[PDB]
């Protein structure tokens, strides 16, 4: 039994509006999937508006 | 000159580790260099990992 | 936006099965499926044998009488063992059996607690008709791949030389595949459907494995997200 999850650590905010977040206590491989998982839901299917129609 | 010899023989047991060497039969040499997680093999349709 | 739920379990044959799931949107039939391929096969909980213990060898390097295998095959016979524990996290099982023939996992002694999946695994041959082997196997629950090289650091006082420490597999599962393909519903168009094929060495149920994957993986996210 040794299921030790993660804690977020600091959000570096480069600029303006893009952010740095690292993560540090993950097991051997769920890296990888937390990574694919997050990208893919949010590069993917994001709730959000966009221009529809300008006259 | 010498009164007593001991000797003892040990058997170690060797697995694998980055930095061995393997070899096919054709000449091509090889250093293993990282030994990945079954997790992160490609894998076919059927889902065997190579 | 709309959420899965699972739907019919086919166990095909004995060991591998194709669990269903049914409503998944664009994209997540993928996503969950490279998820759950990977938390599925990594890290389940399932148990192996650690320790032997046969009673008249010194060490797994030697030869006993009547027993046609060497120590050592005996030992990668053990390791393939699957065996799976309800109520214990560590259990210690025994062999004694006498005469001529095979033998096989059926032959370890009976317990409540203890269930063995496949009897006509076959541990080891006897031949000289006088030679019995006897054994201590101890099995526990674990999780991943730990060595016998890694286990000894404070080595619980090795002084009874005569246990043997075998390299435990603990993970259950062997392969994991998916499929991926449109489900066809009522009004909506599209909507994937996931389909997890299975194979494992029989100690764990389906829907309990991909329940507990889906428990680690939330429990992943909740680090930042919350309950709700």
């Amino acid at each position: 039994t040794e299921f030790l999850k993660p804690r977020l650590v600091d959000i570096e905010q480069v600029s303006s509006t893009h952010a740095k977040v690292t993560l540090e206590p993950l097991e051997r491989g769920f890296g990888h999937t937390l990574g694919n998982a997050l990208r893919r839901i949010l590069l993917s299917s994001m709730p959000g508006c966009a221009v529809t129609e300008v006259e | 000159g010498v009164l007593k010899i001991v000797k003892v023989y040990l058997a170690v047991k060797r697995r694998i580790q980055p930095g061995d060497k393997m070899a096919g039969r054709h000449g091509n040499k090889g250093v293993i260099s990282k030994i990945n997680p079954i997790e992160d093999m490609p894998y076919d349709e059927n889902g065997t990992p190579v | 936006f709309l959420k899965p739920r699972l739907v019919d379990i086919e166990q095909v044959s004995s060991t591998h099965a194709k669990v269903t799931l049914e409503p998944l949107e664009r994209g997540f039939g993928h996503t969950l499926g490279n998820a759950l391929r990977r938390i599925l096969l990594s890290s389940m909980p399932g148990c192996a044998v650690t320790e032997v213990e046969i009673d008249g060898v010194l060490h797994e390097y030697s030869t006993k009488e009547g027993v046609q295998e060497d120590i050592l095959e005996i030992l990668l016979n053990l390791k393939g063992l699957a065996v799976r524990v309800q109520g214990k996290d560590e259990v210690i099982l025994t062999l004694n059996k006498s005469g001529i023939g095979p033998v096989t996992a059926a032959d370890i002694t009976h317990d409540g607690d203890v269930e063995i999946v496949k009897p006509q695994h076959v541990i080891c041959h006897l031949t000289d008709e006088n030679a019995s082997i006897s054994m201590r196997i101890k099995v526990q629950r674990g999780r991943g791949y730990v060595p016998a090289s890694t286990r000894i650091h404070s080595e619980e006082d090795e002084r009874p030389i005569g246990r043997l420490l075998v390299d435990a597999c603990y993970s259950p599962v062997e392969r994991i595949a998916y499929n991926v393909e449109a489900a066809r519903v009522e009004q909506r168009t599209d909507l994937d459907k996931l389909v997890i094929e299975m194979e494992t060495n029989g100690t764990i149920d389906p829907e309990e494995a991909i329940r507990r994957a889906a428990t680690i993986l939330a429990e992943q996210l909740e680090a930042f997200v919350d309950l709700e």
